[PDB]
Formats: structure tokens, sequence, C-alpha cells
């Protein structure tokens, strides 16, 4: 098994930049890989304070005694341990699916796949992360791999919503994130001045009225639902509570 | 048998090393002491490699000549009161074994092994300490001394980490009437909550004052913190005479008026103590309330 660490390009992942000439990797290599993180570095000053608390107690003057607590009171065991159980779960255990996890597992990819191919005919370029059949293989030994762990001989749902979990998560991470990469912009300020024009501050009207109006007019549905959750994205004017029919301006 | 270490269980060197009455006589916490040390082994003539090995695997030869070496290269620098008479136990094939090294195991077993509710649950652990320790009394278990052996070594380690620390940063405050040191702030501060393990630190320290050049007899106060119940641990110890001195200055033991003291504060004010100990001289005093009572510490009749 095949554990890599790599940088992009231009250092910073620099997501003003397009996905795609943010990554030289091929698609052939990529497709071997099946759980690709991509790790962004963050601030809000809240999980600064937390990790800056974190490594002024990991220095080697307090971390010896807390860790020492860990083997003390059950939460964590020791690596050696953790070898032997490993080796032992290898040797031992090989659980089976079954057939509702196969189903699920179907449709799931089938959804993914749909996904795909509905942002690809958008962006009108091919991605830069694919999905395809070993994908579906990947998330197969994910959930056999996931019930080798308590040596169940049998995969059931347990396993299979936490591996669909974690597939999601490395999928919405990567591949489809912000696959649009940034009638032209010249519908967005025609849309952007109208809601303004037509609704003041403090009142709401609901999504269905406004869908009508401007599918009536020549904007159409795509366009109005990505202006929509963009002038939401914005954040600075718009606002939805009540599920997604209240339009709240804020 | 000598005022060593776990001699038996460990190598020379570290017996040495590690031993109270050596470390005060030669003052082991600076690099003084170290050069000193290897000056001694240099002139006894045991090779620092072959002294820094098991005494199990150590050379027969030196390990027979061992006496006479000792008798022979110790008078130089004053540590020929290292040398006494002990016990020895052998039964069977499994080794020999000595009083002083049962019982260091012996409370090494007790210290470690395994607001009001946490106080009763440490408490508790105490006494199944206790417990643990009287059933490897018993010949036929030596895994539950072995272990003990181990963890008196590991806890002479932590209690010379600290104390030459102590030392250095120089935090005992000589006043008048009694010296006085306060840990507010270290590493595995969380193993001196058992007043047996500030005794033998509060011992140690003794003995390190002890062995100096200062004649002033003062008693030491020592105290802890412990920050899951924001309380002060303090303890009061008397002074102590050197190992090496003759019975005709020896007419009464030093007697201890922290317990006194302490009841009498007690009785005139209303601090948030809690007088519990089997050992009148251990109390707990509240983090607030230490220092005013200190004062009056100072300013009472002792």
């Amino acid at each position: 098994s095949v554990l890599a660490a790599a940088n992009p390009i231009y250092g910073r992942y620099d997501d003003l930049k397009s996905p795609g000439d943010n990554i030289d990797f091929q698609t052939t290599i990529l497709s071997r890989f099946d759980m690709i993180f991509i790790v962004k570095d963050d601030h809000n000053e809240e999980r600064d304070i937390s990790i800056a608390n974190h490594v002024i107690n990991i220095h080697t003057g307090n971390a010896n005694a807390m860790q020492n607590q860990q083997e003390e009171n059950g939460s964590e065991i020791s690596i050696e341990k953790m070898k032997r159980y490993i080796t032992y779960c290898r040797l031992k255990c090989a659980p089976r699916l079954s057939p509702q996890a196969a189903e699920k597992l179907s449709s799931n990819f089938v959804t993914i796949r749909k996904q795909l191919l509905i942002n690809e005919l958008e962006s009108t370029e091919r991605s830069s992360i694919p999905i395809t059949i070993r994908q579906l293989e990947a998330i197969i030994r994910i959930t056999e791999s996931l019930a080798k762990l308590e040596l169940s001989p049998i995969a059931q749902e347990r396993h299979v919503d936490e591996a669909i979990r974690l597939f999601q998560a490395s999928t919405m991470d990567a591949a489809s994130q912000d696959p649009i990469g940034g009638t032209s912009l010249s519908e967005i300020r025609r849309f952007e001045q109208e809601l303004k024009r037509r609704l003041p501050i403090g009142w709401s009207t609901s999504y269905q009225t406004l869908r009508r109006e401007f599918v009536d007019t020549h904007r159409f549905s795509q366009l109005a639902l990505d202006k929509a959750l963009y002038a939401l994205e914005k954040h600075e004017t718009i606002q939805l509570r009540h599920q997604g029919q209240n339009i709240y301006r804020s | 048998d000598y005022y060593l270490f776990l001699l038996r269980h460990s190598s020379l060197y570290d017996s040495f090393y590690y031993s109270n009455y050596v470390n005060a006589k030669l003052s082991l916490w600076n690099e003084n002491g170290k050069k000193r040390l290897h000056k001694m082994f240099a002139r006894m003539g045991i090779p620092l490699s072959t002294a820094q090995e098991t005494w199990l695997y150590m050379d027969h030869s030196i390990k027979r000549e061992l006496g006479i070496i000792f008798d022979k290269n110790l008078d130089r620098y004053g540590l020929q009161d290292i040398i006494r008479d002990g016990f020895v136990r052998t039964l069977g094939y499994r080794g020999s074994i000595s009083a002083s090294e049962f019982v260091e195991a012996l409370t090494a077993l007790l210290e470690v092994g395994n607001s009001a509710q946490k106080l009763t649950n440490l408490r508790k652990r105490w006494v199944s300490n206790f417990w643990l320790s009287w059933d490897a009394l018993d010949d036929r278990k030596v895994e539950l001394l072995n272990r003990g052996i181990q963890l008196a070594q590991d806890l002479q380690r932590a209690i010379f980490n600290t104390g030459v620390a102590i030392l250095e940063k120089k935090l005992i405050k000589h006043l008048r009437i009694y010296r006085l040191c306060v840990l507010q702030d270290g590493p595995d501060l969380d193993l001196y909550r058992n007043p047996l393990t500030l005794l033998r630190l509060g011992n140690w320290l003794i003995e390190c004052c002890a062995e100096s050049e200062d004649k002033q007899l003062l008693p030491m106060v020592l105290a802890s913190i412990d920050e899951n119940t924001d309380t002060y641990l303090v303890a009061g110890l008397t002074p102590r005479y050197p190992r090496g001195l003759d019975t005709i200055h020896t007419k009464k033991p030093i007697l201890n008026n922290f317990s006194m003291a302490f009841q009498q504060i007690t009785a005139e004010t209303d601090a948030k103590v809690r007088i519990d100990n089997f050992e009148s001289s251990i109390i707990e005093i509240r983090r607030e309330d230490l220092s005013p009572f200190l004062e009056k510490l100072t300013l009472s009749g002792l």
C-alpha cells in the first residue's frame, strides 16, 4: 500500500486559480489513488489558539506526563500492542458483503457518477479528478477494511455508512471542490440590479415567486439558482432561513 | 553493605550517582561533582564501561576485591562512613537480597501501583496500593517485587531531577527562623500528591542542606500544588545532624513543633484547612489562604 505526500504548484492551493492548472498529475496516476485529501490552511484565530496551546503543551516538559495518563486511563494503547493486534487481524479475519450493502453501493455510485456528469456539462472541460469503476472497488475495499477491524465475518450497513461518509468527504474536498473555477457575467449584474431594486432591506419573498418570474423572463432557472446561491455566498445582504423557502435580505 | 541505592540490582555507577549521602558529600548537582566522581572511579581503577554494567555480569575479580578497593580509596574524600553491616537473605537459586533494598522496593510499591470525591478516590487508591504491597510480601511472588524495584529506580530518578532544579534555582528562601520552599510550577508535579513521596523529597533536601558549611539548624517547610483541587499540601520537616557525628551531641532528637503551631493557628483563625492525616505535621491548605497563614506562622511563638 502506497501513502504519498505531495505539494500543489505555487505552494498554497490558490483557490482563485483554476483547479486544472493547480495539479500537475495526469489522469492515469490519480485513478490508482482512491483517497486524496486536500489539507488547506485556515485562519480564524480560534483553531490557531488551540494549535498554539497544543504545541506549547506537547513540548517535552508536559506531554511526557499527560501522554502517560493515556495508557493509565485506557484511552490509548501502546504502539507495539497496536502492531500485534493489526498483524493478528490481518492474519485471521477476511469479511464479506451482503446484498443490501451491494444495492446501497450501486445507488451511491450511480449518484456520484451523475453528479460528476452534471459538473462536467457545465464546466465544459474534463474533470481533473476522475470517478471510475476503480472508485467503486475502492469503496468496497474500504467497507471490507472497516468490517475487518472488528473481526466481523460479514460486512453490514454500519460500516457501509462510515465508508460512504469518508468517500463523500474525500470527494467533495477535492473533486467537486468548486467545479466552476470562478451569457457570461452580463446577466449576473442585471440580476443583482433587480433584487436591490425590487426587494428592500428587512422584507422577504418566496423562492417560488422569484424562480417563476426569472424563468418567465430571459434569466431562466439555470442562471438564477447559481446566482442566488452565490449572492448567498457573498453573504452581505442575502440570508436563508426556514428551509429553502424564505429569502431574507439582511 | 553500604549506603547505596539498589547496589545489587543496578550498576555500581548508578548506585554511586543516586546515593543520597554521596550526593550530599560531593555536590553531584553541578559539573564539579561529576568530575570528582570520575576522579573516584579513575583512582579506584574500575573502568567506566565496566562499572556501567549490571551487577550480575560485572567482573568477578573486582566483585571479590571491592571491599579492599573501597577501604584503600575512600579515605581521602571523606566517604569512609558509607561502610556498614547489613542482613542478607538467600532462598534457593533465586539470588540474594538485602533489607535496605527490600524496604526501598516496598516504599516504592506503596507510592506507585495499579473535590471531596477526588480526594476520596485518591485515598481509595492509596488503600489499594497498601493491599498490593501487603500481598507482595510472600515469597511465592517475585513479579510483584521486580516491579517495585524498577518503580523505586524511576521514583528516585524523578526526585533527583526535581531536587537539582530546586537547588540551582535557589528557591529555598532563608528567613530568620525557618527556611521556606514552594513548588509553584514544574514537570511531573502530580506525583508529589503522595505524603511519602513528599517526605522522600524533603529528606533529600534536608540531607543536602545539612551537608553544608552553614551553622544554622532551622526547620524546613515544603509545599506543593494539585491544580485539580487548587490546594497546597504543606509538610513540616525537622533538621537532622550529619550521619558522621558522635553520640555526645545527641542528648535528644530534634523535636517537631509544626503540628502544635498548625493546630494553634487553626484554632485561632478560620482558615479553610483540613488536618486529618495521621502524621500531625502534614496539612492541606488553600492557595489563597497560604500566604496569610504563613505570615501568622512567622509571627507566632514556635
